[PDB]
């Protein structure tokens, strides 16, 4: 309902099964993490829809 | 004579003259009706306009000959303020016609019989790291205030930028107020160097454009711009 | 002379002027009619003017020559307060036209015949740890009141923060106040080095 705040680190908190994959498009790196982690964007990090 | 004065036979008293006060922010102009010498001890033409400060006289009194054309107020400049004198006054005390002299900061003068300001009292440009100027000289080889010394050639530009407080000559000219834009890693801008006519692509810190350089518009194809703004992830937006 | 005073056959009363009572909070400021020396012993040009204080005397009254403008209060600063004087008067005692000078704390002075606050008795800038300063040196090579003496060159700007009880000098000008963000870890914010556009 709240707008988000667009300077914040996007972070989503990945469940314990779920598995989420970014892709730092600044260096052409994939990560994909999983478990208790939330995981924090970087500068161009993009979530995997 | 001060005291109580008894005119003569012969002469007829016409109205007292009152000395004018001179303080450090003003200084009296006048001119002269005839050839005579000041109290100063300087012979004057006649027409010749002068001007009388606190360092002359602390209260000088227009004299029968001096014509008191109005007092002139100091003008004064800050550390942060430049100003542009039109006619100067050489070191022969005549008016330099034509010619511009530009005055630094922090120098309370008084403007001579003669002189004026361009434009006032105007702000010497302060610039930033990403803030910057481009010029235009307006005549060949300033050569001057330049920290290279280098010397451009009349009517060709260049490029000041970085922390300078850099006050514009009178061979030069602004032409516009530059401003770095702000690009970080795989973001950038569409420069066109004019001087050889070619367009490239910087990428990677914070281009400022240079002397002969102009941000260049890449048309792209019609069709792609609506594939560029809708399909900003097509692994997860594939349906349509 | 105290007590009746008969006047002369050449002498002609106006008025009795009165003498101005000078308190440590006051003092005159009057400018000078014509060349004289006053009770003090120092010849006064046409047009000069200057202060008379309680150490000169405890109550003058405006001499004959003497043009009293007004009475001058007292410009206090309190150990919390800073002013910047337009016009500053120099070692000679001629009036620094154009420049500007300020003045720390706790030292109240009186206002010379020139001299003009350029906002009032304004705050100085106390920081937290976590407040601090944006600054914008309006000229070159400061150099000064700096804990390292680094000097900042003309419209570069700079960091100050922490405990610092900071007064922006009469080169320098602070650009907006600045407050440290909050964050704890896993949390935090996208900076963008603009010097180097990253």
């Amino acid at each position: 309902l709240a707008p988000r705040n667009k300077t914040r680190v996007v972070s989503y908190r990945v469940p314990h099964n779920a598995a989420v994959q970014v892709y730092d498009y600044r260096e052409k790196r994939a990560r994909v993490v999983f478990g208790p982690e939330l995981v924090s964007l970087g500068p161009e990090e993009q979530f995997t829809v | 004579t001060v005291g109580a004065y008894l005119p003569a036979v012969f002469e007829e008293v016409l109205d007292l003259v009152d000395a004018v006060i001179l303080t450090e922010k003003t200084a009296l102009h006048l001119r002269a009706r005839r050839n005579f010498r000041d109290f100063r001890g300087v012979s004057r033409r006649t027409g010749e306009e002068w001007l009388v400060t606190v360092q002359d006289t602390e209260a000088h009194v227009p004299d029968v000959h001096e014509e008191v054309l109005g007092v002139v107020p100091i003008t004064t400049l800050g550390p942060h303020n430049y100003c542009v004198i039109l006619d100067p006054v050489g070191p022969d005390g005549k008016n330099q016609l034509g010619q511009k002299r530009v005055v630094k900061g922090e120098k309370s003068f008084f403007l001579q019989p003669g002189e004026q300001l361009e434009q006032g009292i105007q702000d010497v440009y302060v610039l930033s790291e990403q803030q910057g100027l481009l010029l235009r000289a307006l005549q060949p080889l300033e050569e001057g205030e330049d920290e290279e010394k280098v010397s451009h050639q009349a009517g060709d530009h260049w490029l000041i930028r970085g922390p300078l407080e850099y006050v514009p000559s009178a061979k030069v000219e602004v032409v516009e107020e530059r401003q770095a834009i702000p690009l970080d890693e795989n973001e950038g801008i569409y420069v066109q160097d004019v001087k050889t006519g070619k367009v490239r692509a910087v990428i990677g810190s914070t281009y400022m454009l240079t002397q002969d350089e102009v941000l260049w518009e890449k048309e792209l194809p019609p069709g792609v711009e609506e594939l560029l703004n809708k399909g900003q992830d097509p692994l997860a937006d594939r349906g349509e």
